[PDB]
């Protein structure tokens, strides 16, 4: 039995959901909240969390899907490189998450790479590109590495590792990104939000110290939560109270995962091979200090340093008629899409909102939203 | 997202237990863990401890402060 039932109590969540609906009721306006963790938009819909709550309670479901925001420029590059490669007779193992397998792109995917005739395999994690490296001393494995904080420290520790063996056919494709940057730009940009619920996971990373700017620069109440229905239940409760309170401050409700300092073992390891970089992000555009690349230091690890590609210019971020911008903004929801359920679906998707495990198009398929 | 149980640890690598299904996790991101342990993982990194009893602790110490502060 896996410990702290109380947060997966359905009764807990009877109460919760009750609680809510009293202090909504004493709400002077419409409280917004929004969220930028795909999990926590796969706990929300699932549940039917936006149903049960209050008609002056609305949840945003922000960018927080990593592989719906690598850039088209990145994917295709990185299938340009394994074109390059093999005429250069070096063969490549690229691997890759299997959501990112079948993102599209106006050139193909990594599975019409596949098709072509390239090795290319799916991965749950870093450690699995590795031993890929290992068995195959002949050939340069390389792991196209997309992802958040969460992502990114297994990554860094696995480069930690490879450095120290001095593995040499172990690379990576960077298309890792931050967080926080993203929350302030959507912030600044337009995104009307009164309360924030800091995701989870990547809380553990960075630590409840990882958001508190966000809060001191912009006054906005925050909660770290868990993924349980009962710790988004009681993030939105919260949220509320501190928004009626006109309290700013942020609060760990993830507690039991989450230290205030984070996890400093990955911190430092992050640190250690990764430096901050402006960065695209499909559909949404260029957030300043908002991705990650290697460190010279290391460019080794780096695919990129051994391989000079010209990706076409000009390729749209998203097909004509894909709203994933919106969605991934908090703009809109994917019933607000014209596409969504006819010609876009997890089979036939139009989108990358849609073929991502994190994307909120898919999850709102998934559980039969057909709003 | 399931939390696993460790029921092994050899260096960097642990073998966790989610609900019967046991696979091996890199441990380099909470080098001391240890068996008994409950962890989650990400992408096959275990990434942070879950302590239901120093939950319980923190909770109780919070209750005694306040029952005391309010004349129980
Ligand atoms: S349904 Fe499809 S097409 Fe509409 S935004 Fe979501 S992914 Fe884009």
């Amino acid at each position: 039995e896996e410990p702290f039932e109380a947060y997966r109590s359905r009764e807990v969540a009877m109460k919760l959901v009750e609680k809510i609906r009293e202090e909504a009721k004493t709400l002077d306006g419409e409280i917004r909240i929004m969220h930028v963790c795909g999990t926590h938009e796969d706990t929300v819909t699932r549940h039917g969390i936006r149903s049960l709550l209050p008609e002056n309670v609305k949840v945003v479901s922000g960018p927080g899907c990593p592989v719906c925001i690598t850039p088209v420029e990145d994917i295709v590059a990185m299938q340009l490189i394994m074109r390059k490669a093999r005429e250069e007779g070096e063969e490549i193992i690229l691997t890759t998450f299997g959501d990112m397998y079948k993102i599209p792109t106006p050139m193909g995917s990594f599975a019409d790479l596949k098709s072509e005739g390239f090795d290319v395999r799916i991965v749950y994690g870093i450690f699995d590109t590795y031993r890929i490296a290992k068995e195959n001393p002949d050939k340069t494995v390389v792991h196209f590495s997309p992802g958040f904080e969460t992502t990114t420290a297994p990554a860094a520790g696995m480069l930690n590792v490879a450095a120290q063996e001095e593995l040499e056919n172990f690379k990576i494709y960077s298309v890792h990104r931050l967080t926080p940057p993203a929350v302030e730009v959507l912030l600044k940009q337009g995104t009307v939000f009164q309360g924030l619920i800091a995701p989870g996971h990547v809380s553990t990373i960075i630590g409840v110290k990882g958001w508190e700017y966000l809060t001191e620069k912009y006054g906005i109440p925050q909660v770290v939560a868990g993924f349980e229905p009962n710790d988004v239940l009681m993030a939105i409760l919260m949220l509320i109270r501190m928004y009626k309170e006109g309290e700013a401050r942020i609060i760990n409700e993830y507690e039991r995962a989450v230290k205030y300092e984070g996890n400093v073992v990955a911190q430092k390891m992050i640190d250690k091979f990764f430096e901050v970089v402006d960065a695209k992000w499909r559909a949404l555009g260029v957030f300043p200090k908002s991705g990650l690349e290697l460190r010279k230091e290391w460019k080794d690890f780096e695919i990129r340093s051994f391989y000079k590609v010209e990706v076409p210019k000009n390729l749209p971020d998203l097909e004509k008629g894909c709203r994933c911008g919106a969605v991934l903004r908090g703009l809109a929801l994917p019933t607000d899409c014209p596409l969504f359920g006819k010609t876009c679906t997890p089979r036939h998707p139009v989108g990358p909102c849609m073929v991502s495990y994190e994307g909120t198009c898919q999850i709102f398929y998934k559980y039969g939203v057909l709003f | 997202a399931v939390p696993g149980k460790v029921i092994e640890v050899n260096g960097p690598v642990a073998v966790v237990d989610f609900g019967g299904v046991k696979r091996e996790v890199r441990l380099d991101l909470m080098p001391d863990t240890k068996p008994g342990d409950w962890v989650i993982v990400h992408t096959g990194f275990a990434i942070e401890k879950l302590d239901e009893k120093k939950a319980m602790e923190i909770l109780e110490a919070w209750a005694e402060v306040e029952k005391a502060m309010e004349g129980f």
